[PDB]
């Protein structure tokens, strides 16, 4: 035959298994890979083939638009009956490796194909009995995930009469196989499956629910099942949105008939493709970071480019860039252990976008977790032992605070906490560790992680006549952990108003339809510093260091605030390290302990009663 | 006032005790100096040796 397809014997499912037919589309798909090339004259699916072998793959994907312009037949063909034909485009795509490459079969028995640009789109609710056993295209949300599974692949099996182990009987994923006659004994006895000379596969279900925002109003999103085989697994985590490729087909096993009630089946999609509807970098990348850093004023070149979508703010911005890039830790003799993560605490009136803030550091660190002292959210903050729904099996889970260490745990209403949260984030920030004893189990977990809380005072509004302590809820155990306190006062000012509401409503007004380094790069650049920067002090600046100290002491004591204790001259040079870390020097310069004691001394003084405040503004000067 | 007064439970508990060390914060020009002096050794990394 030769294009003759187009006549039509009977069905066609058995149309194309017929053997004639079949070696002539055979060589019609192998003519297919070996000719086709677009207009530039290269040769697409030979370089495809060449990578491919050159990263020892095994599947190849394939556009459906190249292959409709040329072989409208195959494929009407492909969307008509794709299971027939994907197996000998399979083999089709073996045999080309083979040409191209000698002895792949060494490595890998099978070369799996993906096709692509499928021209159908469908939703979950649309899928009728007119679909069936067909090719559709689909796309939806990830609501839950199972393991991976071993699949039976090719079975060998052995005979109970004489010790013969049959050989390999391929496995077709339709139904389970079996024996019946052993070419030695001429039997038909018992048998059963050789565990130790079977070659299995990758298995895996995957529920896809609707998106919610495309339900039109007043119904119900639907969801479906979803089979993942061989490398498609462990590719789409649960909560994103995904396009799915595969085979409409009836669950035909069922359990059995026998059952009462209305004749009615359950169906699934095996898939065939896969796709999504980071913080690495390369010498590329590398060189532009060492160029970036090298200029000078380049803390704030970055401290402008933190939470874009908020106004002023400039002291929460660069507490949170400081609390973003971190210190080094430090442990001498490993028996002193000095910390490293930078702790800030935000205190605002209502309507100052604190949320906000805490949503970026979300959206830009790379290990952030978010909590709260009320409200739903996907994880608690406390350490437990509990069962598994679907695989009905015990887990020990830690909190927010053991899942995120080296990272940072993100807290909204830090004021709103019960007796365990509280007990719980205490512990986290005096030993960077969480013990647990339950369920036989007794153990201790790391946290070594940065918090960033956000809280509100009492009443709702601040009383600045009164010390900070007085404002809130919290204790002084808890409020003493913390390097960076940030007041937030919505105290009455015009031109402040007009800026603001010239900001909200052009915000507004852009978004109805009808100088800062680029945040992409500028998320790897955090990540390269915190991988490969830890700078250090010279012996040259303890005189000033202990100058300032010594000062600081003095004024605080002579002006009865709270005491002045060396946890502060920790925290600056923390911060110090922080902002030598920020320009990827190896050192601290005296530039940076200008920055840490202009941060730590100005975080002091903001959040003591008026008078004293006062008082202190005209001391510290200098800074 | 009185130790007890300065403590938040009952002034019993502090009879089961066999030492107590009541350690307050002076303030002190040498003292302060010195107490810099060696952290910021410690930090930097000669006490480590
Ligand atoms: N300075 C600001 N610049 C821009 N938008 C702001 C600013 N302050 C508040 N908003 C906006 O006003 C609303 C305030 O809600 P948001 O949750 O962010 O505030 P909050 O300070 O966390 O308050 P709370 O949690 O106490 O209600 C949000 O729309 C926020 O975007
Ligand atoms: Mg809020
Ligand atoms: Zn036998």
């Amino acid at each position: 035959l030769e294009s003759l397809s187009n006549v039509k014997a009977n069905s066609y499912s058995e149309w194309i298994t017929q053997p004639n037919v079949s070696r002539t589309i055979a060589r019609e798909l192998k003519s297919f890979l070996l000719e086709y090339t677009d207009e530039t004259g290269r040769s697409v699916y030979g370089a495809r083939i060449r990578t491919l072998g050159e990263m020892n793959s095994e599947s190849l994907e394939v556009n459906y638009r190249h292959l409709a312009e040329s072989k409208a037949i195959l494929a009407l063909f492909l969307a008509k009956c794709p299971e027939e034909m994907l197996k000998i485009f399979d083999l089709v795509a073996m045999e080309a490796t083979e040409l191209h490459y000698p002895d792949y079969a060494r490595i890998h028995s099978e070369i799996h194909v993906r096709i692509s640009d499928f021209p159908t789109i469908y939703s979950l609710r649309e899928l009728r009995e007119s679909n069936l056993s067909s090719l559709v295209r689909v796309t939806g949300v990830v609501t839950r995930r199972t393991g991976v599974f071993p699949q039976l692949k090719y079975v060998k099996f052995n005979c109970l009469k004489c010790g013969s182990i049959l050989g390999p009987f391929f496995q077709d994923s339709n139904e389970e196989i079996r024996i019946s006659f052993c070419t030695n004994c001429k039997s038909k006895g018992p048998f059963r499956v050789n565990g130790e000379k079977t070659v299995y596969r990758n298995y895996q279900r995957v529920t896809l629910q609707e998106a919610p925002g495309t339900v039109p109003p007043g119904r119900l999103p639907r969801h479906r099942e979803v089979i993942l085989l061989a490398d498609l697994v462990d590719v789409s985590k649960p909560g994103e949105e995904v396009e799915v490729t595969g085979i409409y087909k009836n669950n035909y096993d069922g359990n059995l008939n026998a059952k009462n009630g209305f004749p009615v089946f359950a169906t699934i999609i095996e898939a065939n493709s896969i796709k999504r509807r980071v913080f690495s970098w390369t010498e590329e990348e590398e060189r532009e970071f060492r160029k970036i850093s090298r200029d000078r004023g380049i803390i704030d070149k970055i401290i402008s480019s933190m939470a874009p979508s908020i106004y002023g703010h400039r002291d929460i911005k660069t507490a949170v860039a400081c609390s973003l890039f971190g210190g080094v830790p430090k442990n001498v003799n490993g028996k002193h252990s000095i910390r490293g993560d930078i702790n800030v605490l935000l205190l605002g009136d209502p309507g100052t976008a604190k949320s906000q803030i805490l949503k970026y550091v979300e959206k830009t660190a790379h290990r952030a977790v978010f909590a709260t002292g009320q409200g739903a959210s996907a994880v608690g903050l406390t350490a437990s032992v509990r069962k598994d729904p679907i695989t009905k099996e015990w887990t020990l889970e830690g909190g927010a605070l053991v899942l995120a260490d080296k990272g940072v745990c993100l807290i909204d209403e830090f004021d709103k906490m019960n007796d365990q949260d509280r007990t719980s984030i205490h512990e986290a920030m005096e030993q960077q560790s969480i013990s647990i004893s339950k369920a036989g189990i007794v153990t201790t977990l790391q946290a070594r992680c940065s918090i960033i809380a956000a809280a509100n005072p009492n009443g709702g509004r601040y009383n600045s006549t009164l010390p900070l302590a007085q404002n809130v809820s919290l204790t002084e155990p808890i409020l003493s952990r913390f390097d960076i306190l940030c007041v937030v006062r919505d105290l009455v000012d015009e031109e402040a108003d007009e800026r603001l509401a010239t900001f909200v409503v052009d915000s507004h007004v852009r978004s109805h339809p009808e100088s800062p380094i680029p945040q992409e790069l500028l998320m790897k650049y955090i990540h390269y510093a915190r991988t490969k920067i830890y700078p250090k002090l010279h012996q040259m600046d303890m005189d000033k260091v202990s100058r300032v100290y010594a000062d600081l002491r003095r004024e605080s004591i002579s002006t009865g605030s709270f005491p002045i204790t060396v946890r502060h001259l920790e925290s600056i040079l923390r911060i110090a390290e922080s902002f030598a870390k920020m320009r990827l020097s190896e050192f601290v310069s005296s530039y940076d302990l200008d920055r840490a004691i202009k941060v730590v001394v100005d975080s002091f003084v903001d959040a003591q009663k008026v008078s004293v405040r006062r008082q202190l503004r005209r001391s510290f000067a200098i800074y | 006032k009185s130790p007890g007064d300065n403590i938040d439970f009952q002034t019993t508990i502090l009879s089961r005790f066999d030492m107590i060390f009541i350690v307050k914060d002076d303030h002190n020009e040498e003292r302060d100096i010195s107490i810099a002096n060696h952290v910021i050794n410690i930090h930097t990394g000669n006490a480590n040796a």
